[PDB]
């Protein structure tokens, strides 16, 4: 539905 | 990028240095790709020829027999020890071991597990005893730049990366050709079956694989397509590489500023029906201190 994702951050969980 | 290290760097000679690298000669290559599939917010495009002076690139992705090594000898703690987690894959959590309630958002499959780092893939509990020849991950962009400057080395950048994978094809889609599995043969470690619910593993593996399973592309590199997400140096940008020009196509080093550094290669995770970002001109990024199980890296040097 939007771009998949192969890079989990530790900036997107905040 | 101006680093900090707590451990000296010590003399290496050029010979030791070049121990298991190969030595790509300076020339050109076709950078990028024009799938029509691919997502526009990649920058896969557009294909150019790129200039590049000679380098050496490691063969195989770090391991963790190289990683505890470096680790010994300089007393380096990583970001994932740091922060006290890192990223594991839903599957390979056992269960009982304390998560986090945290939401990587349109990704519900990775978990944030405390004490998961390079020796402990899994979180406490878990070793790499079976793994010395697996790459090491839980290493973030900044573990990976301590690693090379202490080995003598540095990161490659996406295009030394993208030469050194290609090796030798003008333009394939893969490493050794246009084929997935050709001869009905598996040539990379990613998923198979249905993501993110059942991997099959009918490639062999359904975590990691040693450094040198598979056979390699032709100038001698293997698994740059699967395995692990491997670190390059350059900042991340969709669109820095369309201008055309000097600095984006000779020895381009990418743009000067950023918020996550490229990452190429995919890994054990990538799948056709999500991602399909095992192609070797498919490109994601990750921000430099995070870290995950499918995430390591490998040197280049300059001769
Ligand atoms: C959404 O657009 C989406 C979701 C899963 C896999 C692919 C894509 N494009
Ligand atoms: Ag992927
Ligand atoms: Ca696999
Ligand atoms: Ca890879
Ligand atoms: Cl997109
Ligand atoms: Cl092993
Ligand atoms: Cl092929």
């Amino acid at each position: 539905a939007t771009t998949p994702l192969c890079g989990p951050s530790r900036a997107s969980i905040l | 990028h101006m680093p900090s290290f707590d451990f000296d760097i010590p003399r290496r000679s050029p010979q030791e240095i070049a121990k298991g690298m190969v030595a790509i000669p300076g020339g050109t290559f076709r950078m990028g790709g024009e799938d029509p599939d691919a997502f526009p917010e990649d920058g896969e495009g557009p294909v150019r020829t790129v200039r590049l002076s000679p380098f050496l690139i490691d063969r195989y992705a770090v391991s963790n027999r190289q990683f505890a090594a470096f680790v010994k000898a300089t007393g380096y703690v990583t970001d994932a020890e740091r922060y006290g987690w890192s990223f594991v894959f839903h599957a390979h959590v056992a269960p009982g071991t304390p998560v986090m309630d945290a939401v990587v958002p349109e990704a519900p499959w990775w978990v944030a597990v405390p004490g998961a780092y390079w020796k402990a893939p899994e979180g406490p509990g878990s070793s790499i005893t079976d793994r010395p020849n697996h790459p090491v991950v839980h290493v973030s962009w900044n573990d990976a730049v301590a690693y090379a400057t202490w080995a003598g080395k540095r990161l490659p950048t996406e295009a030394e990366w993208e030469m050194a994978a290609r090796g030798g094809l003008d333009q394939a889609r893969y490493p050794w050709g246009n084929e997935l599995t050709p001869r009905g043969r598996h040539r990379c470690n990613i998923w198979q079956g249905t993501f993110p619910v059942h991997d099959t593993g009918e490639d062999g593996y359904t975590g990691t694989a040693p450094v040198n399973a598979f056979a390699p592309n032709g100038y001698g590199l293997y698994n740059v397509a699967g395995n692990v997400w491997e670190w390059c140096a350059d900042w991340w940008s969709a669109d820095w590489h369309a201008t055309e020009s000097p600095a984006t196509r000779i020895d381009p080093r990418g743009p000067e500023t950023g918020t996550a550094r490229v990452t190429k290669g995919g890994s054990f995770l990538c799948h056709e029906s999500y991602c399909n970002r095992y192609r070797v001109a498919a490109r994601t990024c990750n921000t430099p201190d995070s870290s995950a199980a499918h995430t390591g890296f490998r040197c280049a040097a300059d001769p």
